[PDB]
Parts: C-alpha cells; sequence; structure tokens
DNA sequence: CTGTGGATAACCGTATTACC
DNA sequence: GGTAATACGGTTATCCACAG
C-alpha cells in the first residue's frame, strides 16, 4: 500500500498474505528524526503518522503521557505543524533515554498502529472476499 | 607512546558507542591539548582531513600532552589514541627544526623521533587514523566536533578553538569573551528572549561558583550544570542548591511586593541557566560511578548561599520586570493547576503555543 | 472502551420591535 | 415571563464490524 499519510509499512508476509486472501494484518509505523539541540538535549520529530489517525488526539495522548509520567523523558510536547509541513517536537529532559521513550511511544500510542486489510467488494452484486488478483482481473474486464 | 590496555579493553576507556566512542576519544585528546595550552604553553586547531584522519595542533609537553584519557579541562605504555589507531603521527616543532614520529595499527612505533626539515617559534600536531578493527565507522561527524569546540570554548576563556573540515572546505572558530553570560544568551537565540541575561559569580569554603540565566516565552527550561568544566548530565546538589534559591527567594519577594505559596516550577517556565562550580577535591564526591551526579552535600548550601545571596540584591535592580516574573509564576501556578484539576474528572480555545502577554493576539 | 464512515433521528443558544 | 419571522452560530444518540 501507498498511504497518502506517508509513513513505514512493517510486514511483507502479510501484505503477501492479504493480496493472496483479502485479510491480513500489518504494522504503520510513523516517520521520526531525532534532533540534538543546544546544551545537550536530544527531541524527537514525527513527521508522518498512521493512516486514519487524528493528530489532535495523537499530540494529546502523548503530553498525556507526560503529566502522567508512565514514562519518564518527555519534557515538552508541542505540534509545530503549519503550511508547509507536518511537524510534532516531542522534547526530552537533560539524561533521558531516548530510545526508551521512543520505543514506549510506539508500544502505548497510536504512533505506531496496525493496519488489517479485510478487502471485500461487490462483485455481480454479491459481496467477495477478494485478494489483488480478482480485484485486478474483475477491473481488466471491466475496461 | 602507546598503551596495551586500552586495545585489550577500549570501552572502559573510551566506550565505544560507535562511533559515539570514536567521538569520545577526539574529546579526550583535544581536551588534554587544550589543557596543555592553558597551562601556559593560545590556540588549538583541530582538522579534519580529507583521508579521513584527525589532525589536532597547538601553537617536555610533548608527552605531558598525547597521554589523554583526561578529561581535565580544569584551567613505556599510556596514550589511549596512539593507542586506538591504525595510524598516529606525533610532529614536534620546537627550536628551529622539527622531529616527526609516526606509529602503527595499534601503537607500535614505525620510525624513530628524527627530524625532517627546519622550520623557522614552536607548536605541536597530532595526526591520526582511528582503526575500523576496533571501531564501526569512523567518520568523524563535522557538527559534533563543532559543536562540543564550542561549548568548550565557553566554559575556558583564556583559549579559542578552531575547527577546519577538508572534506568539505569549511572551519568555525570559537571565541567567547563574556563567558558563562555568552552561553545561555547561545542557549536563547533560537528563541524569543524575556528578561534580559542574568548573571552571577561566586566564591565561598573552596567553591567558586558561576552562573547565568534567562527567559524565553517558552515552557520546558534548560539548565545545564558543571562541576569542574565536566557536564554534570543529571545535575545533583548543586543544581537543586540553584534551584532551592530562585523559588525561595521569589516566594519572599512574592509575599512582599508581588502580594501573594507556589509550586518548585512555576518560576521557571521558559528559564535556561548556564550552571559551572568549581569544587575542590576535598570536597568533591559523586554517585555510583560515572560523574553524571554531584553528590557533595556542601554544594547544596554553598550554590544556594551564593545565589540565593546575589540573587536577592539584584531583585532589588528593577521592578518592573521582577514584579513582572512573579507574575507570570502565579500564572504559571494557576495554568498548571487546571491540568491536574481537569484530568481528576478523566475551552474551545486553540491556545497560542509560547505564552507571553506582550505579544500573542487573541 | 474508542474510532472508522455512510445511514437514522432530533436538538437550542443569540439579535431585532412590541406588548401585556 | 412569552411569541412573533428571518437571520447568525453549533450539538447528540442510535446501527453496523472489527480492532486493541
Ligand atoms: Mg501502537
Ligand atoms: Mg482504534
Amino acid at each position: 500500500p501507498d498511504f497518502p499519510t506517508g509513513a513505514i509499512i512493517q510486514g511483507r508476509d502479510e501484505i503477501k498474505k492479504a493480496y493472496e486472501t483479502g485479510k491480513g494484518r500489518v504494522v504503520v509505523r510513523s516517520k521520526t528524526e531525532i534532533e540534538k539541540l543546544k546544551g545537550g538535549k536530544e527531541q524527537i520529530v514525527i513527521t508522518e503518522i498512521p493512516y486514519e489517525i487524528n493528530k489532535a488526539n495523537l499530540v494529546k495522548k502523548i503530553d498525556d503521557v507526560r503529566v502522567n509520567n508512565k514514562v519518564a523523558g518527555i519534557a515538552e510536547v508541542r505540534d509545530e505543524s503549519d503550511r508547509d509541513g507536518l511537524r510534532i517536537a516531542i522534547e526530552l529532559k537533560k539524561d533521558a533515554n531516548t530510545e526508551l521513550v521512543l520505543n514506549y511511544l510506539f508500544k502505548y500510542t497510536d504512533l505506531q498502529i496496525n493496519y488489517n486489510f479485510n478487502m471485500v467488494a461487490i462483485d455481480n452484486f454479491t459481496p467477495r472476499q477478494v485478494g489483488i488478483v480478482p480485484i485486478l482481473s474483475s477491473y481488466i474486464a471491466h475496461r | 607512546e602507546g598503551l596495551d590496555a586500552v586495545r585489550k579493553r577500549p570501552g572502559m576507556y573510551i566506550g565505544s558507542t560507535d562511533g559515539a566512542g570514536l567521538h569520545h576519544l577526539v574529546w579526550e585528546i583535544v581536551d588534554n591539548a587544550v589543557d596543555e595550552a592553558l597551562s601556559g604553553f593560545d590556540r588549538i586547531d583541530v582538522t579534519i582531513n580529507k583521508d579521513g584522519s584527525l589532525t589536532v595542533q597547538d601553537h617536555t609537553v610533548e608527552v605531558i600532552f598525547t597521554i589523554l584519557h583526561a578529561g581535565g579541562k580544569f584551567g613505556v605504555g599510556s596514550s589511549v589514541v596512539n593507542a586506538l589507531s591504525s595510524w598516529l603521527e606525533v610532529e614536534i616543532t620546537r627550536d628551529g627544526a622539527v622531529y616527526k614520529q609516526r606509529f602503527e595499527n595499534g601503537g607500535k612505533p614505525v620510525t624513530t623521533l628524527k627530524k625532517i626539515g627546519t622550520a623557522p617559534k614552536t607548536g605541536t600536531k597530532v595526526t591520526f587514523m582511528p582503526d575500523a578493527t576496533i571501531f564501526s565507522t569512523t567518520d568523524f561527524k563535522y557538527n559534533t566536533i563543532s559543536e562540543r569546540l564550542n561549548e568548550s570554548a565557553f566554559l575556558l576563556k583564556n583559549v579559542t578553538l578552531s575547527l577546519t573540515d577538508k572534506r568539505t572546505d569549511e572551519a568555525i572558530e570559537f571565541h567567547y569573551e563574556n563567558g558563562v553570560q555568552d552561553f545561555v544568551s547561545y542557549l536563547n537565540e533560537d528563541k524569543e528572549i524575556l528578561t534580559p541575561v542574568l548573571y552571577f559569580e561566586g566564591e565561598d569554603n573552596g567553591f567558586q561558583v558561576e552562573v547565568a540565566l534567562q527567559y524565553n516565552d517558552g515552557f520546558s527550561d534548560n539548565i545545564l550544570s558543571f562541576v569542574n568544566n565536566v557536564r554534570t548530565k543529571d545535575g545533583g546538589t548543586h543544581e537543586t542548591g540553584l534551584k532551592s534559591a530562585i523559588t525561595k527567594v521569589m516566594n519572599d519577594y512574592a509575599r512582599k511586593t508581588g502580594l501573594l505559596n507556589l509550586e518548585g516550577s512555576d518560576y521557571r517556565e521558559g528559564l535556561a541557566a548556564v550552571l559551572s562550580i568549581l569544587v575542590p577535591e576535598e570536597h568533591l564526591q559523586f554517585e555510583g560511578q560515572t560523574k553524571d551526579k554531584l553528590g557533595s552535600p556542601l554544594a547544596r548550601p554553598v550554590v544556594d548561599g551564593i545565589v540565593a545571596d546575589k540573587l536577592t540584591f539584584f531583585l532589588m535592580e528593577n521592578g518592573e520586570l521582577a514584579s513582572n516574573l512573579i507574575r507570570k509564576a502565579i500564572k504559571a501556578r494557576d495554568a498548571r493547576e487546571a491540568a491536574r484539576k481537569a484530568r481528576d474528572e478523566s475551552g474551545k480555545l486553540t491556545p497560542a503555543q509560547s505564552k507571553n502577554p506582550a505579544k500573542n493576539e487573541l
């Protein structure tokens, strides 16, 4: 798949499973750079998020991780998105395992989710579950 | 000269975090170089060459030099760099002629200190290529070295540090006169300033403290600390003592002038500060390995003392900016607990990122 | 317990003149 | 404390499958 919201898709055997049968599970993970700031404090910058994830809800569910200290590290969480980009800056404290914070974020927030294929369509008036082949075929014969 | 033990256990000296370790060694040598220049013998040139090696020259200081694993800065074996490099090369030029020697694979010499060419002045250069036998990634990252040189330059004032990169013909050159003042200026040059830069220095019971601080229109505070020019990545007593004096002297000012008692932070919303103190050996204790956290219980009051004094006086400087900070604080408390209250439950406003009454528009 | 997207169905604050 | 008629705003609960 090529999501309009970008990101990273993990799970080729399952993309295959889903193109074979119509059903599969795949992981979808946000794009991130790490940003070394003045002084010496690192800062995670998220720049693509998973398909159909509410950005506000997300930013909020991260500040919700901060103020509940569900993990330590997060000094500030701040949506810097604008006209020419999508930028969420998660700024960390001095001395805070950045790898730890990132992984806990992927695990416990929607910074990373699952996409489940379930490809049903109406093919001759009845629903059918289809892989890539009856879809492409069906297309072709239509044309 | 070179040292077998570091090769046998490089992490223990450098921490081959690769190539974060690779950069740890460059810190070592160049800090040693700086140190040796501070010893009276006033500029260090760091050069990332095009062939990938690192030259580091200054203008029996020689083995006084190349023996690092010394995070000083505080203005048959031995030496970890020569020991951790497929090739090192020490050229001294002291008295009308230049002596040189090179060392290969691990520290083994390969030529004698002989003379080659006569130089008309003095100085010493060490150039070296690390090895991808012990190192994964031997790429010297220009921006990292640039950064460390920079902060190294805030800290020690009587020295200047250059850094040129033959790979991509560029070169910075750091020299800071105002010092720790100029540090915190650099911490808040990306941001929007509020108050100007505060600065107090001190000396007591063996401790010499120097603390500069100023406000941006931000949320997270930025407070970096140094015992003896090495950093305290995780702070401790000296820091807590500085923090014990800002909320102490302000609450006190709060009760008098600003009427008004307030939390720990609230007064540190958007406060960046640079803390560098000097502890004597007899008072200097850390934590369970790694100088990352100061433990010295005497440093908590001596910092608290020095800063709280100065800050009490220079709080009678102006009142325009004093009542104002005490106003912003009282604001911060309110905003803070407005989260605590909202949380316990478990408004159409779309609020501006940076709190600053002076500039914000509703 | 939350959100997804195509369907169902409602709901009520304000202004303005005018008169008991 | 009420309604008249043409205007300005916005909001909620349900079904259905399928995920943690
Ligand atoms: Mg997840
Ligand atoms: Mg969900």
